[PDB]
């Protein structure tokens, strides 16, 4: 009961800068330049791990200790998201409220780290990130809540195999909730200069880049593994594993490509994300 | 306070510790495949600034060699100094120097940054950028062509070697 | 033997009160006597509560010093347990609090408040419930700083007993009995009646601090002492919640509109309190609005339970009640943590405004860690104790979302959406509070002069934080203990959450990037913390840091209509005698009259 979640967390950690690298090379190719390689994010992260972390005199243990906390919280997230089966490796932790409030832990620690430094830019970025979390958390909660009451249980691996076997009788509540979750993922992976990491340096900046890449992995993974499960397993076997890894990495790659495309193709989607979420909620109530 | 001075109070270039300066070659071979460069524009004309920003343009690219421009000195491994050190600009340039994590690489860009250029003996400048901070690589020109900027960064990262010598 | 335990506890509370008042000519010895007596009395109270909760039956008897009729239901045992814990740790805090040259000897009012609160919890008559809750409320009014702050609270408190006295008279006329077991066995024949229940709920929410009747709460929590304010927020609120719960569960009968009304009332309480806490720069007034929002969350759980007992859904009743009462106990714990720690910060510095209170995390690091635990416990973060009760309340919301009722299915997911709003706003508010108080450079010369916290203050706050962490990780072992009071199966919708595995997965996961940076480092110099923040070349100034004024601007940007609704529904100018010269002193003048005439008729 230990090996599968641990290997899940380790692989999802070690594949995260592929998704950042493919996103930045996609943004480079979209702006008609050759751009860096897909492994450039690994080179940047390892090189920053080589460098030594500096900070202000007023900064204490929070400034140094935040990036490890955010990486560990993203790991505790990623160990309960199903990427190859329809069953989560840890069904005890794989709830809906648990994942949301662990993301709240990540937001809280990022905000207090931004406020720990005396820089106005980091505190401003902390406030904007906390605003983003306030506006995105109930959208995604209502999306997976509509999907959960379609399913019957407040639990990942129940919503996933409910949408795996499409019932064809409550299809409109499923589709509207799916599009609301897509909008919430679009808001979280994007906005919807100086930056909020202008005081981080060295190993701390490297572990922040680790955490940012892992957060961008797990948000898209919570979308495409919970709501796109056709290609996974009901029970874990040792022969159909390669197909599951192939379809998982293909899903993640096409997800970051299309999100980069529609990000460069740009409170409309903020209201429409709420609007498609309530259109899902009314759909069960009317029907 | 920020920088060392003489008995008269005139600023002198900083002296890094040799413990700090001992691992510059290891830092160079570490950042050979990925260099984080922060432009520190001082008292200079835009020529020596727009051409540095044109190193990531369509004609000449820097991310293909690994060079990425950073928004903060804390992210910087290479501190690119541009203009002649104006008296009002010595303190912010020094602050950008101490904000970066040790060890650092400093590249002087342009005639005005190397020695002051046409303003070398003037009351409001301190001369070149080597009069306030140590400089590892000197890039001449007024303005330096993007080929010269790529050659300077490649020679700083060890991809190329120095061509001209003293006569 | 819980009757004898609670008898000895009330005896020690009243003995501590009379001995602190008798030895009031000095501060240190009076504070010592009051704190020791309150600690041992709270130990007896918590022992009686734990005995009743472990027995899971319910005991009755007679307190042989008032001639007081007593019943201790297992539902009230949780109130006794949380009162014992909070009273013990606030008394141990008061031991070191009464060594200051600025504070007052409050031990008489503290001990009388705790004795009245315990006698109100263990009361069997509803009239005696009102009388003892009314003794506690007047002692709390005396426990405020000056006569200005205890004026609106006095007006609302006497409005509440007018309402509760009318409701008690109506109950005595209709039933001929004021007892509670007799009313429960008589409410099979005649149901409660909206006219009595709504009146009692309004009268208890005037005591329990229910929005829009919340105007007394931040004014009372403006400049009161931390031993006063901690047991304010953890006792005065919970007594009104207990009265609401014992009026709502007075029979198996309970119309559907009661639960929907409680759900909407606690919902707007949670939302408005969590939003209004963000826009304040006083820590002890911010904690008052966070009291309001967590009382709204507990009322959401209780309203889910009342809706379940209306719809005859035992899983809904079980989920709503234990979620509400577990969040009640956990909220009292970490609210005591927050109030006592903020009082320690004021004790070592002298300031209560977080704008002029930076850099305290390095001066007192033990207190800083304790407030980090408390803030992460209040803003519901796993695996701490504020997350488990919210999880059970969300499970009750999901059970509401699947029950067959248009008034419940429409209200099901909306409560989830707004509770996500409230949780995110609380996370923001505590991020702001920890950022502008315990982090960054200090903004006043009075801040760096603050030395470490005292001995017993730190002991009390660390023990409270230890209890918070224990109640957080051991939620799967303490929730079936609370299943002995609300007595039936807990049925999350096919899902459990396990706090110990999250606890193990939040200390072991951050070790992996630590191992990776320990491996991937080469010539890495030791980390230095020397300079100032990078502010784009120019030097750093005190006017350039972003604080609570500038951190709470986009919530004023996006939630502007509610914050302007704060100014609209303010009928303060409509009262004729409100602007009187001596109205504040007149209210405290009849307060001495009222407490002196109502205590003696009980004795
Ligand atoms: S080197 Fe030439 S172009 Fe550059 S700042 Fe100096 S004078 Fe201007």
């Amino acid at each position: 009961s230990v090996l599968y979640p641990l290997i899940q967390a380790l692989v999802l950690f070690a594949v995260a800068p592929l998704l950042s690298g493919i996103t930045r090379v996609a943004r480079a190719r979209l702006h008609n330049r050759r751009g860096p390689g897909v492994l450039q994010e690994y080179r940047d992260i390892i090189k920053l791990l080589g460098r030594q972390s500096v900070g202000p005199d007023a900064s204490g243990w929070v400034f140094r200790l935040t990036p490890y906390v955010m990486v560990g919280v993203m790991l505790t997230i990623a160990t309960a998201l199903p990427v190859v089966t329809v069953g989560s490796p840890l069904p005890q932790l794989g709830d809906l409220i648990t994942l949301l409030y662990l993301f709240a832990i990540a937001r809280f620690f990022f905000a207090i780290s931004g406020l720990d430094t005396g820089s106005p830019f980091t505190a401003i970025g902390a406030s904007r990130e906390a605003m983003l979390g306030v506006l995105v958390e109930p959208m995604l909660l209502l999306g997976l809540w509509v999907a959960a009451q379609v399913a019957g249980s407040t639990n990942i691996s129940n919503i996933t195999d409910t949408v795996y076997h499409w019932p064809l009788s409550q299809s409109i509540p499923l589709v509207l909730a799916l599009c609301a979750c897509a909008f919430a993922t679009f808001i979280e992976m994007g906005k919807l200069q100086e930056g909020p990491l202008s005081e981080y340096s060295g190993s701390g900046f490297g572990v922040m880049k680790w955490g940012i890449s892992l957060k961008q992995l797990v948000v898209l993974q919570m979308f495409v593994g919970v709501f796109i499960p056709w290609g996974q397993m009901e029970t874990f076997t040792a022969g159909g594993l390669l197909l599951a890894l192939v379809i998982a990495i293909v899903k993640l790659v096409v997800g970051v490509l299309v999100i980069a495309l529609f990000e460069n193709s740009m409170p409309r989607i903020t209201w429409a994300g709420f609007g498609f979420a309530f259109l899902a909620f009314v759909s069960l109530l009317a029907a | 306070l920020l920088g060392p001075r003489d008995a008269n109070g005139i600023p002198v270039p900083m002296t890094v510790d040799e413990s700090i300066a001992s691992m510059k070659a290891s830092l160079l071979k570490k950042i050979k495949r990925s260099a984080y460069v922060y432009r520190v524009d001082c008292g200079g004309c835009n020529g020596c600034e727009i051409e540095i920003f044109a190193t990531l343009s369509p004609l000449f690219d820097a991310e293909r060699f690994g060079i990425k421009v950073v928004p903060s000195p804390r992210h910087a491994d290479i501190l690119l100094f541009t203009g002649a050190v104006t008296r009002a600009m010595r303190s912010p340039a020094l602050r950008a120097w101490q904000s970066a994590p040790d060890p650092k690489i400093c590249i002087s860009y342009g005639a005005c940054g190397n020695s002051g250029g046409i303003f070398h003996d003037l009351y409001c400048v301190w001369g070149g950028t080597d009069k306030i901070v140590p400089v590892d690589v000197y890039i001449p020109g007024c303005p330096p062509t993007p080929a010269a900027t790529l050659y300077g960064f490649a020679m700083a990262l060890g991809l190329l070697e120095q061509k001209i010598h003293a006569r | 033997s819980a009757i004898s335990l609670i008898n000895s506890g009330v005896a020690w509370f009243v003995a501590a009160a009379v001995l602190a008042f008798l030895f009031s000519f000095q501060k240190a010895l009076s504070g010592w006597i009051a704190g020791i007596g309150g600690a041992v009395g709270s130990l007896y109270t918590a022992a009686a509560g734990f005995t009743v909760l472990t027995g899971a039956v319910g005991v009755s008897g007679a307190l042989s010093l008032v001639s007081y009729d007593v019943q201790i239901s297992p539902l009230n045992a949780i109130w006794l347990i949380t009162l014992g814990l909070c009273g013990l740790f606030v008394s141990l805090y008061n031991i070191d609090w009464h060594r200051h040259a600025q504070v007052k000897c409050n031990g008489l009012q503290i001990n009388m408040l705790m004795a009245a609160a315990v006698c109100a919890v263990i009361a069997s008559n509803l009239g005696m419930f009102v009388v003892m809750a009314e003794i506690m409320a007047l002692c709390a009014v005396f426990l405020t700083s000056n006569s200005k702050e205890g004026k609106l609270w006095f007006a609302l408190g006497r409005l509440g007993t007018l309402l509760l006295a009318i409701a008690c008279w109506l109950l005595w006329q209709r039933y001929g009995t004021l007892d509670l077991r007799l009313l429960d066995m008589r409410m099979q024949q005649l149901p409660l009646g909206s006219d009595i229940w709504l009146l009692g709920v309004i009268g208890f929410g005037l005591l329990a601090g229910i929005i829009p009747l919340h105007g007394w709460v931040p004014q009372a929590h403006a400049n009161a002492s931390a031993p006063a304010a901690a047991l304010f927020s953890t006792v005065v609120m919970k007594i009104g919640l207990l009265g609401i719960l014992t009026l709502s569960l007075l029979g198996g009968n309970a119309p559907l509109w009661w639960g929907i009304a409680l759900l909407v009332l606690g919902m707007i309480t949670a939302f408005v309190g969590g939003l209004y806490a963000l826009v304040e720069h006083n820590i002890q007034r911010l904690l008052a609005y966070h009291t309001l929002e967590n009382i709204g969350i507990i009322l959401l759980g209780l309203g889910a339970g009342v809706t379940g007992i209306a719809l005859e859904q035992p899983a809904l009743i079980a989920l709503g009640l234990v979620g509400g009462l577990y969040h009640l106990l956990n909220h009292s714990l970490f609210k005591s943590v927050l109030f006592l720690g903020a009082g320690s910060v004021w004790f070592r510095t002298g300031h209560r405004d977080i704008e002029k209170l930076g850099g305290i995390g390095k001066k007192m690091p033990v207190i800083s860690i304790a407030m980090l635990v408390g803030l992460m416990a209040m803003a519901a973060l796993p695996p701490l104790n504020g997350f488990a009760g919210e999880w059970v309340i969300y499970q009750s919301f999901f059970k509401l979302s699947n029950s067959g009722a248009f008034v419940a299915r429409l209200l099901g997911p909306l409560l989830a959406v707004g509770l996500a709003i409230t949780g995110a706003l609380a996370v923001m508010c505590m991020a702001k509070v920890y950022g502008v108080t315990f982090l960054g450079a200090p903004r006043t010369k009075e801040a760096e002069n603050a030395t470490c916290a005292p001995l017993l203050m730190s002991v009390s706050v660390v023990a409270l934080a230890i209890c918070c962490v224990i109640g957080g990780v051991a939620a799967p072992w303490l929730l079936p203990m609370l299943s002995a009071a609300v007595p039936l199966p807990l049925e999350p919708a096919n899902t459990t959450v396990s706090q110990p595995m999250i606890t193990l997965l939040l200390i072991a996961c951050p070790l992996l990037p630590f191992i990776i940076m320990a491996i991937c480092k080469g010539d890495r110099l030791p980390s230095r913390s020397r300079g100032a923040a990078w502010v784009c070349g120019y030097d750093h100034e005190k006017s350039m840091v972003i604080t609570a004024h500038g951190f709470a601007m986009p919530v004023k940007q996006a939630f502007a209509p509610v914050l302007k609704l704060r100014k609209w529904l303010n009928p303060v100018s409509l009262v004729p005698g409100w602007q009187c010269e001596g109205s504040a002193l007149l209210f405290r003048r009849m307060a001495l009259v009222e407490l002196a005439v109502l205590v003696v008729i009980i004795v």
